[PDB]
RNA sequence: UCUCCAGGCAUACGCGUAUAACAACUCGGAUAACCAUUGUUAGUUAAUCAGAAUAGGCAAUAAUCACACUAUAAAUCACCUAUAACUUCUCUGUUAACCCAACACCGGAAUGCCUAAAGGAAAGAUCCAAAAAGAUAAAAGGAAAAGAA
RNA sequence: AACUGU
């Protein structure tokens, strides 16, 4: 259930800690697809810790360790946690980006926090109902 | 330099597109 | 997507200058405003980023 | 339940902020060095390549160069402020000059060039020796004072910075390291601080010099050796203060050669540079002997006098040390500045004829009399 | 800015422009990026750092904080007398990540300081095959702890 | 001899 990453188990968490800290600071990070998927679960669970409450002593220990820069700790409890109070999940949006042209052809993805102030990503759009096939399906729906 | 003199280096060295392929010479 | 990243870098540059120091991440929400758009009451209690460019057509 | 962690840079990161915290940790350790010896040991235990400064130098604006590194302001003239038969001193001094020049019999120097320099040293030493004895009845402090003969003053401090442009350490920022070692002809060391010539924090319009070029551009060479700060005697010596310093300029820097070299205006600069270098280097050591360093700057100004003679002319200098903080960290928050007051060199006598010296100038002697009689209040 | 690593700095010797800026992206780096390659221009500042007269007379007693104290392994020109000369600061070295090992070698390389304030990055990407190598852990057992012959 | 995944 875990990708074999880092020179050791500590490295993965430290690397995840570095990745998590950067995402919180910027709210949108571009990284290899495998890393983005692995860290997406941690980011969602971190938001839950923010929702748990600022007064929660356990959340501080988790936040303090995971976030090297301590200015982010107030942000998580006073920016991220208030922002996601309405949301029940899916706080992070991860999308596949074309592979890096760096001679290694790594799989790339972009992970961002939803509700951010950054410009909206170019998300895919499903076909409109005005299409001929959809219009035909609409007629079948109306009859039923 | 002496006598309180100072030195500063001087600033030395201060066819038609519509009809292509036919030379414009041609009137034909 | 290249446009989004380029705009993101420009937005991030403005934020960095406004903060003026390392480890100065605000504990309050952040918002971006472009020329022709002025801070409103709803923008109160949120960090405001001012962009000299006008509101991009794609960005809403 | 307000347990928020401090918003600080991580110590373990490879960044300027992280290194700054590591740099701050060392600076904090120096704050925590309780004993004077421990403070000195920590500062000087590592040897690094550092500029070697000559108290007496022929450089143009040498006094300005030294002041810039030291943050010393040199006001022209003397600092703002028991009879002993002043005429009697002239007669006694007249005999002393005639004693060495015309009466004493000694083997001639082989070199034939040190003869002039050797004679000047002998007369200056004799006058000083007799002056101490004659002034002893009037001022008992001199009896308990310590007179040092050609003992060395050492001081080590950092002013300015530079970035390494090449090599394995390219791009790293390195402070400019300096050292002055001086051996005044004579100096008087006392166990009590002299009366201050001006209140601490005194500010004047005259401004410290700033040097356009690097210290390397002017002849000054960095070498790696022991860092030393020394008062002329060990910390064990009871006399951790002093009254006056005596300097004798060599022939190469004397007025006659300097005028021939066209550096007549720099004759005072040579006088000023030596006085500022010696007094600041010497005065700072005492404050270090008192436990004060850059981050523990002196609570009381350190004041003293110095006299520099070219063999014939005599100059008198007064220095007050207000700032021990010349490092960027300690100097980051300091309104104080070091203040030096110096007088122009003046002849002490005109000529030696037969067995009677002519033209002796008491005015210079009066300053020596004033200096010798002055005592802590 | 973050995560992590922990011999660093001078001189000697050697090297001889490998230094730095700019411009290139072909060749050289035992692949690239980036340059150490290619081209151009610059550089290393010294009275203080370093290198570059004579004839006679006459000298018992180590050091070891040198005193005591002993010892054996036996360990210290000067200064006098004469003669001669009679006013001097030039020349040269100074750069560098450098040298000897066919190499940007893995080792060889004198001395002083000091042990992180100095100096650094194990991760070309993805997958998580088997087998193989190293390390850690063992239910019950203990050669199928360090003691004896 | 013990010890331990030998």
């Amino acid at each position: 259930v875990y990708r074999r990453l880092g020179l050791g188990p500590e490295s993965r968490i430290h690397l995840l800690r570095n990745l998590l800290t950067g995402l919180v600071r910027h709210e949108r990070i571009e990284a290899t697809w495998a890393r983005a998927d692995e860290m997406r679960g941690y980011a969602e669970k971190l938001i839950d810790y923010g929702k748990l409450g600022d007064t929660n002593e356990r959340a501080m220990r988790m936040a303090d360790f995971w976030l090297t820069e301590k200015d982010l700790i107030p942000k998580l409890f006073k920016v991220l946690a208030p922002r996601f109070q309405g949301q029940n999940g899916n706080y992070t949006r991860m999308l596949q980006i074309p592979n890096r042209k760096e001679q290694d052809r790594a799989k790339m993805a972009v992970i961002e926090y939803k509700g951010n102030y950054l410009p909206p990503l170019p998300l895919p759009h499903r076909d409109s109902n005005l299409t001929l096939l959809n219009q035909l399906l609409l007629g079948l729906q109306q009859d039923l | 330099l002496a006598h309180g003199q100072t030195f500063t280096f001087p600033d030395l060295f201060p066819s038609d597109l519509r009809c292509p392929g036919i030379p414009s010479w041609f009137g034909l | 997507y290249e446009k989004v990243r380029q705009e993101t870098t420009k937005i991030r540059q403005q934020i960095g200058a406004q903060e003026g120091g390392p480890f100065r991440a605000p504990s309050v929400e952040t918002m971006v405003l472009y020329t022709g758009e002025k801070p409103s009451e709803k923008d109160q209690g949120k960090r405001i980023v001012e962009r000299n460019i006008k509101r991009p057509s794609w960005f809403t | 339940v307000a347990r928020y962690p401090p918003i600080v840079a991580s110590m373990t990161a490879d960044s300027k902020a992280a290194r700054q915290r590591r740099v701050q940790r060392w600076q904090a350790t120096v704050h925590a060095a309780p004993s004077v010896d421990e403070k000195i040991r920590i500062l000087t235990k590592m040897q690094f390549k550092k500029y070697v400064v000559h108290p007496q130098i022929s450089a143009l604006n040498a006094d300005r160069w030294y002041q810039s590194f030291t943050k010393t302001v040199f006001v022209s003239g003397l600092p703002p402020a028991p009879s002993l038969d002043l005429a009697a001193l002239r007669a006694a001094v007249c005999d002393c000059i005639l004693q060495e020049q015309v009466y004493v019999r000694r083997r001639r120097p082989r070199s034939l060039f040190d003869r002039r320099q050797a004679l000047a040293s002998s007369i200056l030493d004799q006058v000083v020796r007799t002056l101490v004895n004659l002034l002893a009845p009037l001022n008992p402090v001199l009896s308990t004072a310590a007179l040092d003969c050609k003992r060395s003053v050492d001081f080590y401090w950092l002013r300015g910075e530079e970035r390494i442009p090449a090599g394995h350490r390219k791009g790293h920022i390195d402070a400019l390291r300096y050292q002055i070692n001086d051996k005044p002809h004579n100096q008087i060391r006392i166990s009590k601080q002299l009366p201050e010539f001006v209140p601490l924090d005194y500010s004047i319009p005259t401004e410290i010099p700033v040097m356009k070029c690097k210290p390397d551009k002017l002849p000054l060479f960095r070498r790696q050796y022991e860092n030393s700060i020394f008062t002329g005697s060990k910390t064990a010596d009871p006399c951790c203060y002093g009254h006056t310093q005596f300097h004798l300029i060599p022939d190469r820097l004397k007025r006659e050669r300097l005028i021939r070299q066209n550096q007549a205006e720099q004759v005072e600069a040579v006088f000023r540079a030596n006085a500022i270098a010696s007094l600041f280097a010497w005065t700072g050591a005492q404050a270090m002997y008192q436990g004060f360093w850059s981050e523990a700057d002196v609570t009381r100004p350190f004041v003293s006098q110095a006299v520099i003679t070219d063999g014939k002319y005599f100059s008198f200098f007064c220095y007050q040390l207000n700032t021990l903080a010349l490092t960027v960290q300690a100097d980051q928050n300091n309104p104080r500045k070091n203040l030096c007051w110096g007088s122009q060199s003046q002849p002490l006598y005109e000529t030696v004829e037969d067995n009677d010296v002519k033209g002796f100038d008491d005015g210079t002697l009066l300053q020596i009399v004033h200096f010798l009689l002055n005592k802590p209040r």
